[PDB]
């Protein structure tokens, strides 16, 4: 009648029972402490603080500042000599050929 | 060394950087030949970039 | 705010409210006096007593617990259990 | 004055985590901000100048901050 | 017809509950105490007029017409006690009713701040775990064949033992934690 | 890209030559070091993309996905080291090797300059994911979840390869740098119609699309925590990346072709949000929310405007982080109560205050509270789809309400109200779990300060 000879389902294990100072990494306290130290050092003191410092001081990302500064020059050109600020044609009309129509 | 398993990833990163630098020299068919950045060579300089 | 209630205070209050009832003469009732036999009250009078204590103590007693309360000691014990007195 | 015990869940573990998080953030937050302030005060920022004739700047000489140049 | 101990509501309980609800709604209708007292005496007369009615179906029809009368003229917003369900202060402090077993998960550093209380807690736990098998054997030998009929629990009929299933009712959190 | 592939491949001798119980520490440490070195890919120019060699190149679109993947691997190892504590050492090493191999294929997928190489890695990501789902799951239905996840994707991807090979016989090359200059307009014909279908239906399947989304509620709720993270935060973005790469060749036929899929996604977001309003499972709720957000990304890519592309990539990154956090929250609750029912464990704020704070913060970032990048992406997609048509805002706006109708609901049933009486195994929050949620959230909150690094290749 006893179909499927099977080990009984084990109960849940509480990590705080055998070690009340468990961080939740391993049941061995020294390995758990060292894993906690490694995670908190290389997860917050290395890749977050120094990572955010590296991202904050990026050297002119996508030249987003430079395109401003050159524009600051360029307007000061065409406002000085009476030229229009921007032409309606991106390319020069003299160097482009149209099909006959 | 008693911690020889901790110098596998950094040595791999150094090797990858060295292989990148080696591969960059093989792709130098247009070094100082582009129409935008061509320039006469400065004194005490033999290539524009490595 | 919300001064604590003792068993003596609850018993004094329930005896005061029962003493201010015209159907119950004050010289005969006791704390262990039954409403139906010892005092000769009615079921409607029991409902009136229950709602009088409800309005006196500021909290509502459910009907299933109100129908089983027939003596002042039972009312004192019920209010003591509900208000968690004598801590 | 008849003080009663207040039952609450154990806040020791959450407080320990928050203390460890604050310590491990500040441990490299303080030297980084100290070095950044010392660089900004003493080394300082660059200045915008026109390119002189016969000279071409390096690829890292087009940026203002010392950290960006580095 | 939903009761913890009984299976139905008798006629007397129906009349008493109708009288209580009608008096509460009448108190809600007239604000002042003297007017409420006058109309409560009037309602007491109306209920006392038909007290000694031995005809059962006439009592049933009187109950039905009184229920229709109450439903016709009840207050749209009756007065609700603050701790009563539907009140303003109902189940407000359930966010502070921390169960007792959380004290089993406390750290030993914060368990040393209250030594005597935790000693008494250990004594309580020892009492519960030594009386549990006795009270479950009391329950299993008193419940009839086919399970219990009602939800009423037997008391402690012996000397030295506790009533069965006493832990979660005795150790419930207070109304003002 | 050889400086990132080699340490990732060297992670396997690290995890196989380690000690008896030092595999997790070493793998987490070295994967965090790889994540630190991943920031060198931010050398982006306003006109030119970063080209490394003839095989690998990195634009400003693949770079946030690469950084997210190499950041997600240590979080994955931290998440999947509690339910495997009873596992065999060889099986534990096999699981870690599976995660490492999957991450390697993912970081080789995004940098591929050839569409055939990209497609090869895009299907090579299937095998470790399927193995993880079918081996280290918990329920029976994972076996069924191993089929619907597989034979859907290949059914979209096996025609597409043929279309890609056709390009190899038509344009002469499949290199993305070449195809940006040798592209040709696509005339209206039935052949180009079916070529558009072949090139798109794989990415509609893997995103997923409403109607074709049936594999995602099945492959999310039987999979383990690491599998749920890899499906939610990375593997749904392969379809978006493939769409953004392949839309260039499919012009101008896309203008009248994108209509039925746009309508399908615009109704599917409402349908999946309404489904989220009545789901009894936390994991299924997160899966259907992922379906809704990816339908929004599908609309954004299909209307193909610069604001839509910017909102699409911002929504991709933000949804990946938020869905990963929500799945880790669900995993912690499942590990504590040993069930997936939403209504089972209620009133957890009175027991876990810090987990309640994390739940509130994750639900806050789910409904796109400004100025988070979720609001940035969703807002920009809304602006672009209002430019597309003036009525679609209604189909956006109502959806927003339903979002705020379930996420807070997902909060309340799990956090507020009277606690259940018969559950007394509620342990306090571990340091590992809190570390996991902080590592999930703090980059997401920090990215609001500088969002210009996740605004696509046309910022
Ligand atoms: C990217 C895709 C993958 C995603 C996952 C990534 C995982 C790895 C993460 C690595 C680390 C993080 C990288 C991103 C860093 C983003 C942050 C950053 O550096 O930003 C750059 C930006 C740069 O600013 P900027 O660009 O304006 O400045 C010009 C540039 N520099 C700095 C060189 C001059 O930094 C800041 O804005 C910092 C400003 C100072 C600090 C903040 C001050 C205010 C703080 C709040 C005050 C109170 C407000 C009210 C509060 C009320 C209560 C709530």
């Amino acid at each position: 009648t006893l179909r499927w000879q099977e080990d009984p389902e084990p109960e849940d294990e509480n990590l705080y029972e055998k070690n009340p100072d468990s961080h939740g990494y391993d049941k061995d306290p020294a390995v758990d402490v060292w894993n906690m130290r490694v995670v908190f050092f290389f997860g917050f003191s290395i890749v977050l603080v120094l990572g955010s410092t590296f991202v904050a001081y990026l050297p002119d990302y996508r030249m987003q500042e430079w395109a401003r500064r050159e524009a600051e020059r360029l307007v000061k050109y065409r406002e000085a000599h009476g030229l229009p600020l921007m032409e309606s044609n991106c390319f020069d009309p003299s160097k482009i050929q149209l099909p006959e129509d | 060394r008693d911690h020889w398993i901790h110098v596998l990833v950094p040595v791999g990163f150094v090797f990858g950087y060295y292989l990148d630098r080696k591969n960059d020299e093989k792709l130098a068919a247009f070094r100082n030949k582009s129409l935008l950045y061509k320039r006469e060579l400065k004194p005490q300089e033999e290539v524009t970039w490595k | 705010d919300a001064p604590p209630l003792t068993l003596e205070g609850i018993k004094d209050r329930v005896l005061y409210v029962l003493k201010l009832y015209d159907k119950i003469d004050p010289e005969k009732l006791s704390v262990n006096s039954h409403f139906m036999k010892d005092l000769g009250l009615d079921s409607l009078d029991q409902v009136e007593i229950i709602m009088a204590m409800e309005d006196e103590f500021g909290f509502e007693i459910p009907d299933i617990d109100a129908e089983k309360l027939m003596c002042p000691q039972e009312i004192v014990d019920y209010i003591a259990d509900k208000k968690d007195v004598y801590e | 004055g008849k003080r009663l015990f207040i039952i609450k869940p154990s806040g020791f573990y959450d407080k320990r985590f928050l203390k460890l998080l604050r310590f491990y953030i500040l441990l490299t937050g303080i030297p980084v901000v100290i070095g950044i302030t010392l660089i900004n005060v003493f080394i300082g920022e660059a200045e915008l100048a026109e390119i002189p004739e016969g000279y071409v700047p390096e690829h890292w000489e087009y940026f203002k901050h010392p950290i960006s140049r580095w | 017809a939903f009761l913890p101990s009984a299976a139905y509501l008798t006629h007397q309980q129906k009349v008493l509950q109708l009288y209580k609800r009608a008096l509460r709604h009448l108190e809600s209708r007239c604000v002042h105490r003297d007017k409420y007292r006058y109309f409560a005496c009037l309602l007491r007369a109306r209920f006392d007029e038909h007290k000694n009615e031995k005809d059962m179906v006439k009592a049933t029809q009187l109950l039905r017409e009184a229920e229709k009368e109450f439903w016709h003229g009840q207050h749209p917003q009756p007065y609700i006690f603050p701790e009563s369900p539907g009140g303003t202060s109902y189940e407000r402090y359930e966010c502070y009713k921390v169960p007792e077993w959380c004290l089993d998960d406390w750290h030993p550093s914060e368990k040393a701040m209250y030594p005597d209380y935790f000693a008494k807690r250990e004594q309580w736990k020892k009492l519960r775990r030594e009386s549990w098998e006795r009270e479950v054997k009391q329950l299993q030998e008193e419940t009839p064949v086919g399970g219990p009929r009602t939800e009423a629990l037997p008391p402690a009929r012996k000397q030295g033992d506790l009533p069965p299933l006493w832990w979660h009712i005795v150790t419930r959190p207070r109304e003002r934690p | 890209m050889l400086k990132y592939i080699i340490p990732t491949m060297m992670l396997m001798p690290l995890t196989w030559l380690s000690k008896n119980s030092m595999i997790w520490i070493n793998t987490t440490l070295h994967s965090l070091l790889i994540s630190l070195t991943s920031l060198l890919l931010l050398n982006q120019f306003g006109d030119n993309s970063l080209n490394f060699s003839l095989t690998f190149f990195s634009d400003s679109l693949s770079t946030p996905l690469l950084i997210l993947t190499m950041w997600l691997l240590p979080l994955m190892l931290m998440a999947s080291q509690h339910h495997l504590s009873k596992e065999n050492l060889a099986r534990k090493k096999l699981f870690i090797s599976m995660l490492i191999l999957l991450q390697l294929f993912l970081i080789m997928t995004f940098t591929a300059t050839e569409l055939i190489f990209f497609y090869i890695m895009f299907e090579a990501t299937l095998v470790p994911t399927l193995i993880i789902i079918t081996r280290w799951g918990n329920q029976t239905e994972r076996l069924n979840a191993g089929l619907y996840f597989l034979f859907y994707t290949l059914a979209g991807s096996l025609p597409l390869l043929v279309a890609l090979i056709y390009i190899q016989n038509t344009m002469g090359s499949l290199n993305f740098l070449i195809l940006q200059y040798w592209v040709q307009p696509m005339p209206n014909s039935w052949s180009n119609t079916f070529m558009w279908l072949a090139c798109m239906m794989a990415f509609m399947v893997k995103m997923p699309l409403y109607g074709l989304h049936l594999w995602l509620p099945k492959a999310h709720v039987e999979a383990p925590i690491a599998g749920s993270m890899v499906l939610a935060a990375i593997l749904l973005k392969l379809g978006g990346y493939g769409m953004m790469r392949i839309t260039l060749l499919l012009n101008p036929i896309t203008d009248f072709m994108a209509y039925p899929f746009i309508m399908l996604s615009l109704w599917g977001m409402i349908m999946t949000s309404s489904i989220c309003l009545r789901q009894t499972d936390l994991k299924s709720l997160i899966a259907y929310s992922s379906v809704s957000h990816m339908a929004l990304v599908i609309v954004a890519i299909l209307i193909q405007t610069p604001w839509s592309y910017m909102g699409a990539t911002a929504l991709m990154i933000a949804h990946g982080l938020t869905s990963s956090m929500l799945f880790c929250l669900a995993n912690s609750n499942y590990e504590r109560v040993h069930s997936r029912t939403m209504i089972l464990a209620r009133g957890l704020q009175t027991l876990l205050p810090l987990m309640a704070a994390w739940w509130l913060l994750a639900s806050l970032t789910n409904l796109a509270l400004p100025p988070s990048i979720n609001l940035i992406g969703e807002l920009f997609v809304v602006m672009s789809t209002f430019s597309w048509s003036n009525i679609t805002i209604i189909l956006m706006g109502l959806n927003m309400v339903i979002t705020a109708l379930y996420s807070l609901y997902m909060l309340i049933t799990t956090q507020r109200g009277k606690h259940t009486h018969h559950i007394n195994n509620i342990l306090p929050s571990f340091t590992r779990e809190n570390a996991l949620m902080s590592l999930h959230m703090l980059p997401l909150l920090l990215l609001s300060l500088n969002p210009k690094i996740i605004l696509g290749p046309l910022y």
